[PDB]
């Protein structure tokens, strides 16, 4: 064989990411720390030199022609614009319904603000200012009363995570949702995306307990089949999922006895008390700076979880 | 009161070539470079069997000819070799200290020894799979004492 | 002989090595006195040993 | 220690380490040697796992056989050909009588 | 790979019954019992050692 | 980063073998070793779903969740170049699985060994005597309803093989013969005559469920007597305790076997190596998915 | 991407401490913080598993859950260097654990606080007044076995042969594991959740499967029916009297499976580790966080 | 070194064996004995034949 040809190929296969660098001064800004800190882009000008510099044509992960970095995966959807307001911000966690129709093509996605008026029919003032008609969403789930009275609603929703891009389509709306990966915007000026959650639904679980500092904290959503209708509380915590189910069991241990105290589960299925589903992790330190969401006539407080990473889990029953 | 260190001795790995060992007398070798693109091979023999014009009354066998074909079988071999992250990090850094320069030539010789283990393991695997090709196509001699 | 020791010392291989120790103790033990019975094969036998 | 009504035959098998001859005639097969191809396959924080591909193609340039293999000398009977009947309460574990 | 391990199957019966015209083909074996009502029970085989 | 695994066939293939294997060019299957060059004896589910042994879903599920999986990519006449799935990146799979369940995008997928019969998803190779069994890749709610309706048909076949007055063969066939999901109303294949004493698929798992439901009345009562009125209210008959009639080492053994047969069954109902698909596109039936 | 937790020690380290540390190189260490440099306080389970007579294994599980995990690879004077385990990267976990449970090929290990005695896994540092205790890394069928043994002891000692329950039975050599008398409040809370779950289980439970076992005990003796010793239970026989239907047990099974998945999620506490290419002779296991 | 394989087995990487060799020391001492009379004859001086 030939060691000479294989030396070139292994020399190409050599470099790991350069982890350590022994800097001497900070004001020099030399070439070595420049090559250390440079991140390769994901979009560039459609030309010769800009593409062959930014390197979109490298396989697997881009390089100028592993790092703890992977490109995101998308879920692209088609919806009526009568169920989705174009004036909503980018980072909202979307909730795709699975319709009982075999071939649809159009989806039934749900902003949780829009998803609030399905449950009911501050928070409700903005929810009725935004999506003014309960009927244009009560036909996306054409059988809601039989579906939630049989407690069969938690296995019917797939949380698809945060939106990234919403082209303002007129009749049939197209959104662009990241269902797994690092939530970044698909724009030519690249900005950050923050998963905005309404302040009413969001309840923090770390401050609800009121030691060991973790690196990443995870956001949850959790349907609860309460007596006054389904609610959609968003729990933020930093523990394992099997710890989260148990601490939610002890948290809703009043509410299980409340649901028994108001009605008796005459049929077997009524004992199923809600379900919980993860959405993904984020840094627990610099996370969920509060802010406000501005519509035309009113405003509601909103929770911007910065620098997300979406990773959906399944539906786990709490009872 | 000292402890004397007498010596560090290491073995020098000899290299064998396939065209050095005498197993290659029983084989024919060609460097077809892009052999993965060859999905199938085909040699074809034309054996025209003559016959004897008999005298008695028998079924006469006419002009016979045997077209027989043999297809190739590929053999894809692979070993593994590890290289740690520390000496690779030493490789991609630049030495400026005599201690780190000693670490640098140590890492360079480590990677060269790993590469030589790779090519030598591939050579031994080549002669191994040649031998196993031969043992797969070798009937035992208590059959060939009669079938030959 | 690595012909018994090529796949490593397992239980059965070491047991067969113990039995081969017994056999080489009973048969090929004293290579000079039992060579007297070979007569003319003495030089070849002792050269082989 | 009386005889039962049946008379079994026993079957055993005995592994015999032979050190065989191998003949293989001149120019039996033609070989194509490819190119070695190195490819990493793990990237962990301790050690990246290199692996090298190599592919060759052998094909026999004769129609009939060109290689044979006979056992020259018995190295040893590596088994001890004793009486170790395998117990049938182990090979068929789910079987049992009434009580 | 030339140190292959052959496998030979060995068999032997246990406790057969001889035909009724019993006989011997060598002398100097005198078992102190009835030779007509004699019956096998065992199989004294030889080991590797 | 390379993922090319080249299994190498001993004898090269016959023509209908290629004509079957090219029909499963997008299927996934368990690799026993995750290494660079393999042999065909280690490919998918041949040594655990062997026809000459009694199979079981527990050992197949354990082999499946234990070993790596690998999407098949290329099939030549002698080497089946296939790539393994790691949790680092995403892949493009195709649903060519003979009980056809119409997939949908952003639905959680699973891999299960074949329950609907061996001959649907298999390639009986006559070149080398090796039987590649391809596992069923079907979406998760469909799959767990399949497991429920197969287990129920199993125990219902057994209880009418015991006595014909227990269950009716039409009501067990109307309800458990069919699945319903998103309007797509598929039909299952029911093995009606599995033979007694098990000796087929899903007959220890039914016995697992049976020993678990048999020992739960002595388990919940033991646990509530080890600890009240709300727990002792919702059963009206099981609250009648008889625990002072049973010996404590006997109850210890029953609780141990109940705990093992509960944890095994409950990790088994969790659906194995669970895949996460984004956008199922049924114009080409390809589904972009990554390992979850 | 560098993962290296240089743990500076408060004072120096003795030679016998170096010898007891270099034995367990390649093992899992929890870390209270995740940052690049720490102190020896917070490291190991010592902050929850201090020198107390009563252990709280449920709180120790809750310690090991949210905290990061790390492999140890080097120790010198004043500095034992670890290496962080982040989800997504692969590591070499060495089986240098003192109750020598042998691992399977490419199975799944789950870390656990030491139930086999504190001093069996404890590196005493009298110099820096700290007891760096270590977790226990064991295969998952053994881990759920010791979890069910812990819970069975926790109910059977407070409700009453039990010392043989306390002995776990490995194939090579059996082990005895240290057992507390009280769990703390969280252990009893998990017991309330278990008793509630099991009461709903025996509410929703089907009936023709009982017709299977009652009809099968009297008909077939099996490897999974010898535990009854030819005796149908009382509750099963007096529940089995009624006639059957299929669609009702279809609903009963649709809630049984969802509740058993949550019941399995009760015992799945403690992290999980996906291993590959385990060696009996090199004692390494290529493993990444699951 | 090791051999690359075709079949799928868990390959050993590059191996390296480290073994050390100690030295054995040996003391030796016999007891030669000289009588005091010859010693005093040597330390003195002669004059007399």
């Amino acid at each position: 064989v030939d060691r000479r040809r294989l030396q070139r190929r292994i020399a190409g296969l050599l470099p790991p990411p350069a982890r350590r660098l022994n800097i001497s001064r900070g004001s020099e800004f030399t070439r070595d720390v420049r090559g250390l800190v440079e991140e390769h882009a994901q979009a560039s000008s459609l030309s010769a030199a800009a593409v062959w510099r930014a390197g979109l044509l490298a396989p697997g992960e881009v390089a100028v022609a592993w790092s703890g970095w992977r490109p995101p995966v998308f879920g692209d959807f088609l919806i009526h614009a009568s169920s989705f307001n174009n004036a909503e911000a980018t980072g909202t966690p979307l909730f795709q319904f699975k319709q009982s129709d075999p071939f649809s093509g159009v989806d039934a996605v749900f902003t949780p603000l829009s998803l609030f008026i399905l449950m009911n029919h501050g928070l409700t003032r903005m929810a009725n200012l935004l999506y003014d008609s309960p009927a244009t969403l009560a036909d996306l789930v054409p059988d809601f009363g039989r579906l939630v009275a049989d407690r069969r609603f938690h296995n019917f929703i797939t949380p698809v995570g945060p939106l990234v891009e919403n082209i303002k389509s007129t009749y049939l709306n197209k959104i662009t949702t990241v269902v797994h990966g690092p939530v970044v915007s698909k724009a030519i000026p690249r900005s950050t995306v923050k998963v905005t959650v309404p302040q009413e639904a969001f309840v923090d679980l770390d401050a609800w307990l009121s030691q060991p500092c973790p690196a990443d904290a995870r956001l949850y959503v959790a349907l609860t089949y309460e007596e006054a209708g389904p609610r959609f509380t968003f729990f933020q915590s930093s523990r394992g999922h099997c710890q989260i189910m148990n601490i939610l069991r002890i948290y809703y241990s009043p509410s299980i006895m409340h649901r028994y105290a108001v009605v008796q589960p005459l049929h077997i299925e009524e004992l199923t008390f809600g379900a919980v589903a993860c959405l993904g992790t984020f840094s627990a330190t610099d996370g969920w700076r509060r802010s406000a969401f501005n519509y035309r006539g009113s405003s509601l407080p909103v929770v911007e979880i910065d620098s997300f990473y979406s990773n959906v889990s399944d539906w786990e029953v709490i009872l | 009161k000292f402890e004397v260190l007498l010596g560090v001795y290491t073995n020098a790995i000899q290299y064998v070539r396939f065209l050095e060992t005498a197993l290659a007398v029983s084989c024919v070798n060609t460097e077809f470079k892009d052999l993965s693109r060859m999905t199938d091979g085909k040699i074809q023999f034309r054996i025209s069997v003559p016959t004897i014009a008999h005298g008695d009354g028998r079924r006469p066998s006419k002009q016979r000819t045997f077209i027989v074909v043999k297809n190739c079988h590929k053999h894809h071999i692979s070993t593994e070799m590890e290289l740690s992250m520390l000496d690779l990090e030493i490789l991609h850094s630049i030495p400026e200290t005599p201690v780190e320069y000693a670490e640098y030539v140590g890492a360079v010789k480590t990677v060269a020894s790993a590469l030589q283990f790779g090519v030598d393991a591939l050579e031994r695997g080549l002669i191994n799979t040649v031998l196993s090709v031969k043992l797969r196509h070798a009937p035992p001699m208590f059959i060939l004492q009669t079938l030959a | 002989d690595p012909t018994f020791t090529e796949r490593g010392f397992s239980k059965t291989v070491k047991s067969d090595l113990i039995a081969m120790f017994k056999r080489h103790l009973l048969e090929h033990s004293f290579f000079l006195d039992r060579a007297e019975n070979m007569g003319s094969g003495f030089s070849q036998y002792v050269r082989s040993r | 220690k009386i005889h039962p009504g049946v008379a079994m035959t026993v079957v055993r098998t005995d592994e015999i380490l032979s050190e065989n001859i191998l003949f293989s005639s001149r120019a039996s097969t033609s070989m194509f040697i490819g190119t070695p191809n190195v490819s990493r396959r793990e990237a962990r924080v301790d050690a990246v796992t290199f692996e090298v591909h190599h592919e060759m193609a052998s094909i026999d340039t004769g129609l009939s056989y060109s290689s044979t293999m006979t056992p020259a000398r018995v190295a040893a009977i590596t088994t001890d050909m004793g009486i170790h009947t395998q117990d049938f309460f182990s090979v068929f574990p789910a079987e049992a009588f009434g009580n | 790979p030339l140190n292959r391990r052959m496998q030979y199957s060995y068999y032997f019966p246990v406790g057969l019954f001889m035909p009724n015209p019993k006989y011997t083909t060598s002398a100097a074996i005198k078992m102190l019992d009835n030779p007509t009502q004699q019956l096998p029970v065992e199989a004294w085989i030889v080991n590797k050692n | 980063m390379d993922l090319k695994v080249v299994v190498s066939l001993s004898s090269r293939l016959y023509t209908d073998e290629i004509a079957k294997m090219q029909q499963r060019i997008g299927c996934i299957l368990p690799l026993a070793s995750t290494h660079g060059t393999q042999n065909v004896q280690g490919l998918g589910l041949g040594q655990v779903y062997s026809l000459e042994t009694v199979p079981d879903y527990v050992s197949m599920y354990n082999y499946l969740s234990d070993c790596t999986l690998a999407v098949l990519d290329e099939v030549s006449v002698d080497s089946l170049i296939l790539t393994k799935i790691v949790p680092g990146q995403t892949y493009a799979i195709k649903n060519k699985y003979q009980p056809f369940f119409q997939w949908h995008g952003t639905g959680s997928l699973s891999v299960m060994p074949p329950v609907f019969g061996r001959e649907h998803a298999t390639v009986k190779l006559e070149s080398n005597d090796v039987d590649i069994v391809f596992p069923m890749v079907l979406p998760t709610p469909i799959a767990e309803e399949v497991l429920q309706k197969i287990l129920l048909f199993n125990v219902y076949s057994r209880v009418v093989m015991q006595a014909p007055g227990n269950a009716d063969m039409l009501d067990v066939h109307m309800h458990l013969g069919s699945v319903s999901y998103l309007g797509h109303h598929y039909e299952l294949a029911l093995p009606e005559v599995p033979g007694p004493l098990g000796l087929a698929l899903l007959d220890n798992l039914s016995l697992y469920f049976c020993i678990m439901v048999t020992l739960l009345p002595r388990a919940s009562m033991r646990l509530v007597r080890g600890l009240n009125l709300f727990q002792e209210m919702v059963p009206d008959e099981i609250a009648r305790i008889d625990l002072d009639d049973l010996s404590v080492a006997d109850d210890l053994s029953r609780m141990r076997v109940m705990m093992t047969y509960l944890q095994s069954l409950a990790s088994l109902f969790n659906l194995g190596p669970r895949l996460a698909t984004a956008a199922y596109s049924q114009e080409t039936l390809t589904a972009t998915c990554w390992l979850r």
